[PDB]
């Protein structure tokens, strides 16, 4: 009765309550630097060329 | 006159509370800057910039 | 649960009462009102007085030697 | 069947207010807490005629408040209501805080406790209503909170440029100065209902300092007979300094417009900031002056730790009642140095009476409660 | 003269055994009166659905007449000694035993040998049982305690032999047969599932000879000898509430899974379990005890009685706690009870676990005295151990209790886990099920 | 404890027993105690005579501070006729206390 991997880390850091009282803090990150990978990727594929900083190299530098 | 924290048996008191708060002194400098819009420990890691 | 049935427990003590329509709302006024006036004020003036007091000694101290050390120059204004 | 003690709204009323149980020696010392409660709602109704014709601007500040003394019907009295309200709101609670002090009062914890909040929170919006007229010493008043409030030694300069509209004098610094003024107020009202439910838990304290549950009396009709010949009393008093000398509490020096023209003859602030401002001028280093600030004001909750008599009040305390008269005697003397210039005499004295203050709170009165213990025989 | 040096000079036991398998063990004290018995691996949680009210309706029948002595003339043999006989059964046990003077022991012995073997299971003292049986079990609703256990037991063990009763349904008790009930002994009382006890003014050799001459017609290997398989048993997190408000007082139980019976946790989970303590409103103690929950019940007049419990079976068992209260106290018992659990997996003191190791070492010590109490711990421990541990090493084992031991076994069985509940009576304010989930983890730590 | 002055420091606190004015009142020193968690017990334990005693001389006093008066000065309460009636049942709650704490840490 080999179990899956969903004692993610429970014995080691999730079991005393410690981590739930602050991951407004603690537990914060990986989602704002990490999700480059989000909108901004998939919002300027969208409108390709027709943004400011795509013609952008047209007028300066002239 | 506040000598109920000078006891022989309630040193065992420190003993089971700061094992929860190793990082517990320093969290402000984990999670507050998450919100500052400082680079204070931003330069700690390559991780973030 | 500040009610007033339920406040304390009192035994063996009689009190009396006149309805005010029965009596006259101004007693002795300057009868007894100004003697009792006049040992209150014995009562309570050692305490509160000599405070203020020093306060009128520094203050006179304090506004007489700010002018006689700004212009005012009898004698010490020489070569 | 009583319907005054079954409505599920008149029910409440009448433990408030009807059928409350208080004690029967309660002097005049005791009016000025439905006083503080009148000149609230008066400051209320007084302050929605202001902000109605009002524009808050580095350009117009000082034109929007002559334009109502002149130009708005009802607004010369109106104004100095406003102004001459904000004095009595302050001597009706200097008079309540000695009160508490002189009977043991503070041994009411949670009470107490809510009260050292509302000091500080009636304190910060006055001075943020007297820099919205702009004139002398609206400006280098408030110029020299920010020199302390910038000593922060890590997040004061950002702080005071984030509640300055954005850089400096400027239209939009009294858009937060005024954001900060209208609404106080209201938090100040929310504090209130909470601080007499705290109280209502034992009810009043008395002049001897012993409890009175063998004497009590309704508060209908003693005491409320007894507070409105109170309030009416007050109402003289206020419209007398309001019809015959409505500038006698003030400074003509602000009269003068704000620009950073000239230098004025003196800076000063109103009579009731005038013992805070003698202790902070008497410290020369702006981190030291700013702590001592709000050390005059948060040193009232040391006040139940403190205590070390076997009596609750002052009434039966000769040695203790000298000590509390030298107090107020210190606080007039800070009050007076507060509208000097810092010159020679008026330095020595200025701080040394800022040492008397602290000296007084926490040396001087727990020795003597003492020396009357052992003289008691206990 | 040290209570170190009276624990060697106890007599210790000695076992052995016959070609069948029987084990024959006893403990020799020098005293004129004797506790002669038989324990039998049988129980509920070795029956099914069909006949789950067999082995308490042969512990009827066993002193109604064997094949050799009918009737009433084995009670007058016992009597005419002035003999007790005396029996009992559990989920996991059933025991026949016999108090008498020690010069009895050879006729002792001999009525043991011919209850157990030869006893008669004649038809007309069947349909007489049962109507006794259907009277006791009307008896039994009537004990709120007895109940409130048995609720207990079917809700923490929903689908499994071990959440039947010892006594068995209404419906099985008027329709078991005289086959079933010759089936029951066959399959069950076979002779390397029996010891045979004594404890008193007894030789164990002259024990031995009784037993090859009464005993060794047993049948040792079995026709076709089937290993008896043992199906375990798991715990479910649930709750079970009857709501009755014309009944006086309010009964409730609570318990999460503990360990079993040669679990080495059982000792630092005793000691913890003596820290809560019990309590009783005719206790003199009062508001000065120790506990903390016993203290605040009398301040404020919470409860009628509490205690703490440790059931074990052979790989399960139930830790917890039962409490009789009136309707307005529920939620009150329940959060201070809750709150010293959670007190134990954190923050428990070196000066709690002093006090609860001396409390049980007392009642290890006061419950052996007497012949019946020895005769039944020999008896039991050799059918759950094997051995009889003796007291020496019962109490190297309790030394060795400190508190950081009973804070690490308290989290492991407490902590963040689903109890099994049962509540009878006026219960309107037991609180939900998820109210109670929550109070088995802290905010802080 | 200094025996040279042992009239002279019974002139202070006869001279302090004076400036204070419970005595004016009809009150006894017992009765002027704050009543905090000890002094409170204390209360609870006096016996059914000194309890009454107690509860008609507060509310006598009471009833004068509302008038803004005191009594004749005959009526006064002397100082060589005060009585600690409080003070042995306070000595023994207060001891009970820290019996109860000593316990909590040993
Ligand atoms: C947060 C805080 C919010 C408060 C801010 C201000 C908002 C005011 C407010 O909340 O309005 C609440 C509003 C009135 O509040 P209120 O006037 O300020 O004072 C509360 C009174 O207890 C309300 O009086 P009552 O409703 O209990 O009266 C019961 C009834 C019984 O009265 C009688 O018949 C006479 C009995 C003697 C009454 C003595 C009262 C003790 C003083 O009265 C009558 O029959 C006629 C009324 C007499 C004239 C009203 C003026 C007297 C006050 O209460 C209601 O709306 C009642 C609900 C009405 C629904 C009726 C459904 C049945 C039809
Ligand atoms: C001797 C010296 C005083 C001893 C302090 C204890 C008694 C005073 C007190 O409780 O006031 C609490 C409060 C401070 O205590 P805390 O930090 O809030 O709680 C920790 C204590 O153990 C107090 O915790 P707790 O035992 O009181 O726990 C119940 C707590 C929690 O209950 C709640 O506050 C409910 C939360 C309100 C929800 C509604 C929000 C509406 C928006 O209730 C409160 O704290 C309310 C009292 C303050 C009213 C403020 C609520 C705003 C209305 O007093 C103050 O308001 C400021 C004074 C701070 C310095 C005094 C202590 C240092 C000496
Ligand atoms: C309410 C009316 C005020 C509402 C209007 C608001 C106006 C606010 C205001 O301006 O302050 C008024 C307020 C008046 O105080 P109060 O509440 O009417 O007097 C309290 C009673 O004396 C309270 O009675 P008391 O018992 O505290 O009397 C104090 C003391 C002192 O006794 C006396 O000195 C005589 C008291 C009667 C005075 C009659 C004077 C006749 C000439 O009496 C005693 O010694 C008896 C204590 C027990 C000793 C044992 C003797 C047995 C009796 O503040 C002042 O003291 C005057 C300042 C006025 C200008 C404020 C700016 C300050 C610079
Ligand atoms: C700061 C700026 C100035 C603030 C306003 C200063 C107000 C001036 C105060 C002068 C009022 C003098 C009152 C005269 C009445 C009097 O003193 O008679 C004594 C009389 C004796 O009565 P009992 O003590 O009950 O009996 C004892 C028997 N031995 O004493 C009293 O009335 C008790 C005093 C009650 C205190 C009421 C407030 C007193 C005003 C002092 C202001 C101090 C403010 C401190 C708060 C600081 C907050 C930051
Ligand atoms: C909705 C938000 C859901 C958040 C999950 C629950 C948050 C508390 C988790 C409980 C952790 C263990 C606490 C100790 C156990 C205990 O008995 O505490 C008593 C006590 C009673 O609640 P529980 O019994 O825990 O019930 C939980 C049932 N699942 O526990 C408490 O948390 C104190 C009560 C405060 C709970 C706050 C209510 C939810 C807050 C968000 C909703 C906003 C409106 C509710 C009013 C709150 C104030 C505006
Ligand atoms: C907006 C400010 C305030 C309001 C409206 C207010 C209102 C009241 C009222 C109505 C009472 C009851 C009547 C009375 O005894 O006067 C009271 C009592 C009291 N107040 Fe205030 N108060 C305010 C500020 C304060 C402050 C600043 C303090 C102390 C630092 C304080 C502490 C107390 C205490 C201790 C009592 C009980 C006194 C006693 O019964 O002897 N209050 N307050
Ligand atoms: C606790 C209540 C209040 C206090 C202590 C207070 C204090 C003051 C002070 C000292 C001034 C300066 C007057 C002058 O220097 O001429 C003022 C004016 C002003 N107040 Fe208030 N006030 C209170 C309530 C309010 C309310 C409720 C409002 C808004 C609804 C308000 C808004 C204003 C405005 C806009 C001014 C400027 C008008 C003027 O200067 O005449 N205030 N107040
Ligand atoms: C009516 O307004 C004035 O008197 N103001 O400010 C415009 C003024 C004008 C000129 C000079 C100085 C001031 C202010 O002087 C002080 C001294 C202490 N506080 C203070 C303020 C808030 C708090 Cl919470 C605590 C203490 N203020």
């Amino acid at each position: 009765a080999a179990p899956t991997l969903t004692a993610r880390l429970y014995s080691l850091l999730f079991r005393r309550t410690s981590t739930f009282a602050l991951t407004i803090a603690v537990g914060a990150l990986f989602f704002e630097r990490a999700f480059d990978q989000g909108a901004d990727a998939i919002y300027e594929h969208i409108n390709q060329g027709k943004l400011w900083k795509h013609i952008k190299h047209k007028y300066e530098n002239k | 006159m506040l000598s109920r924290f000078l006891g022989p048996r309630y040193r065992e008191l420190a003993r089971n509370w700061i094992p929860t708060a190793s990082m517990w002194g320093a969290v402000g400098a984990v999670g507050l800057v998450w919100a500052t819009d400082w680079r204070l420990i931003l330069d700690w890691v390559p991780y973030i910039n | 649960g500040r009610e007033f049935g339920h406040l304390t427990r009192m035994r063996h003590v009689i009190t009396y009462s006149l309805s005010p329509f029965e009596q006259r709302a101004f007693p002795h006024y300057f009868t007894k009102g100004i003697p009792n006036v006049l040992r209150r004020t014995r009562a309570c003036i050692l305490r509160v007085a000599p405070p203020f007091v020093v306060f009128y000694l520094v203050y006179t101290w304090g506004t007489q030697e700010f002018e006689k050390s700004k212009r005012k120059n009898p004698a010490a204004y020489e070569n | 069947t009583n319907i005054r003690k079954s409505h599920p709204l008149m029910k409440i009323i009448n433990n408030a207010f009807i059928d409350l149980p208080a004690p029967s020696n309660i002097s005049s010392w005791w009016n000025f807490g439905s006083l503080l409660g009148i000149c609230l709602i008066l400051q209320i109704l007084t302050g929605l005629f202001l902000a109605m014709h009002y524009t808050s601007d580095t350009t117009t500040a000082f034109s929007s408040v002559t334009h109502i003394c002149r130009d708005v019907n009802y607004g010369w009295v109106i104004r100095y209501l406003h102004a001459n309200g904000a004095s009595m709101f302050f001597i009706c609670l200097f008079i309540h805080v000695g009160r508490g002090l002189y009977y043991g009062s503070y041994m009411f914890l949670e009470t107490w406790n809510i009260g050292v909040v509302l000091l500080f929170t009636v304190m910060a919006t006055a001075f943020m209503g007297y820099v919205l007229p702009w004139g002398q010493m609206s400006f280098w008043g408030a110029t020299v909170i920010t020199n302390l409030l910038s000593a922060i030694p890590y997040i004061g300069t950002d702080l005071v440029e984030w509640i300055w509209g954005g850089f400096s004098v400027d239209k939009a610094t009294l858009t937060r100065f005024f954001a900060f003024h209208f609404i106080l107020p209201f938090i100040i009202t929310a504090l209130a209902a909470v601080h007499l439910l705290f109280l209502h838990e034992t009810g009043s304290n008395n002049p001897t300092g012993i409890s009175s549950d063998m004497d009590k009396i309704p508060f209908h009709p003693y005491y409320t007979i007894k507070d409105i010949l109170g309030a009416l009393f007050m109402m003289l008093i206020l419209l007398i300094l309001v019809l015959f000398s409505p500038d006698l509490l003030g400074d003509p020096d602000n009269y003068t417009p704000a620009n950073p023209l000239n230098t004025p003859p003196h800076i000063k602030p109103e009579w009731y900031f005038l013992f805070a401002y003698a202790i902070l001028r008497s410290i020369p280093n702006k981190l030291g002056g700013v702590l001592a600030l709000v050390a005059s004001i948060l040193i009232l909750i040391l006040m139940p730790m403190l205590h070390t008599s076997k009596q609750r009040s002052m009434m039966f305390r000769p040695l203790s009642q000298c000590l509390f008269w030298m107090l107020v005697a210190d606080l007039i003397t800070l009050t007076w140095i507060g509208g000097q210039p810092v010159e020679h005499p008026f330095i020595i004295i200025g701080q040394l009476a800022s040492i008397l203050y602290f000296l007084i709170i926490l040396v001087l009165m727990p020795i003597t409660s003492i020396i009357e213990n052992n003289l008691l025989k206990w | 003269a040290t209570y170190a040096q009276a624990l060697q000079s106890v007599p210790e036991t000695q076992v052995s055994q016959l070609d069948n398998g029987l084990r024959v063990a006893s403990e020799q004290s020098s005293q004129p009166t004797c506790t002669v018995g038989v324990w039998i691996d049988a129980g509920s949680r070795y029956e099914n659905e069909k006949n789950n009210g067999a082995g308490y309706f042969v512990e009827h029948l066993a002193f109604k007449g064997t094949k050799n002595r009918p009737g009433s003339a084995l009670e007058k043999e016992v009597e005419s000694m002035g003999a007790h006989l005396n029996a009992y059964s559990t989920r996991e046990h059933t025991a026949y035993y016999i108090k008498a003077l020690s010069k009895d022991l050879p006729k002792a012995v001999e009525l043991l040998a011919d209850i157990v073997q030869n006893c008669s299971l004649e038809d007309s003292q069947i349909e007489k049982e049962r109507d006794v049986i259907l009277q006791e079990l009307q008896e039994n609703d009537s004990s709120m305690r007895d109940v409130v256990f048995d609720y207990l037991h079917a809700t923490a063990f929903q689908g499994t032999p071990l959440a039947q009763s010892v006594e068995g349904p209404s419906e099985n008790v008027r329709k078991l047969s005289r086959a079933d009930l010759t089936e029951y002994v066959s399959q069950h009382y076979k002779a390397p599932r029996m010891v045979l006890a004594a404890a008193g003014g007894v030789e164990h050799r002259q024990l031995l000879d009784l037993a090859q001459k009464h005993f060794s017609s047993l049948s040792g290997t079995y026709v076709e000898d089937a290993v008896p398989a043992f199906t375990p048993c798991r715990f479910t997190g649930s709750e079970i509430r009857h709501r009755d408000d014309a009944l006086p007082l309010a009964h409730v139980a609570i318990a999460v899974e503990g360990p079993g019976w040669a679990n080495p946790d059982n000792v630092p989970l005793q000691v913890a379990n003596a820290i809560i303590g019990h309590y009783d409103s005719t206790y003199g103690g009062g508001t000065h005890m120790s506990s903390t929950l016993a203290s605040v019940a009398a301040t404020r007049k919470l409860c009628q009685s509490f205690q703490t419990f440790n059931i074990c079976y052979a790989e399960t068992g139930l830790l917890g706690a039962h409490f009789v209260c009136d309707n307005m106290s529920i939620d009150d018992m329940m959060f201070f009870l809750q709150g010293q659990w959670m007190r134990l997996c954190t923050s428990a003191t070196e000066s709690e676990v002093v006090r609860g190791k001396n409390i049980l070492r007392n009642a290890l010590v006061s419950h052996l005295d007497g012949t019946t109490p020895v005769c039944e711990d020999i008896g039991r421990s050799l059918l759950t151990y094997g051995r009889r541990i003796p007291l020496a090493e019962w109490e190297s084992r309790i030394a060795e209790v400190d508190a950081s031991v009973v804070r690490e076994v308290c989290s492991k069985y407490f902590y963040d886990q689903c109890p099994a509940v049962a509540g009878l009576g006026p219960i309107e304010q037991l609180p939900d099920y998820n109210r109670i989930r929550s109070g088995m983890f802290w905010l802080r730590f | 404890a200094v025996a040279a002055s042992s009239k002279w420091l019974e002139g202070i606190r006869k001279w302090y027993y004076n400036a204070a004015g419970f005595n004016k009142l009809g009150l006894m020193r017992d009765d002027t105690i704050y009543e905090d968690d000890d002094v409170k017990e204390a209360i609870r334990r006096l016996p059914e005579n000194l309890y009454n005693d107690r509860v008609f001389r507060i509310k006598r006093a009471l009833d004068l501070t509302m008038r803004q008066q005191i009594l004749p000065k005959e009526q006064w309460t002397k100082y060589e006729e005060d009585k600690f009636y409080l003070e042995p049942y306070l000595k023994e709650v207060i001891r009970e206390r820290k019996e109860r704490e000593e316990w909590a840490k040993k």
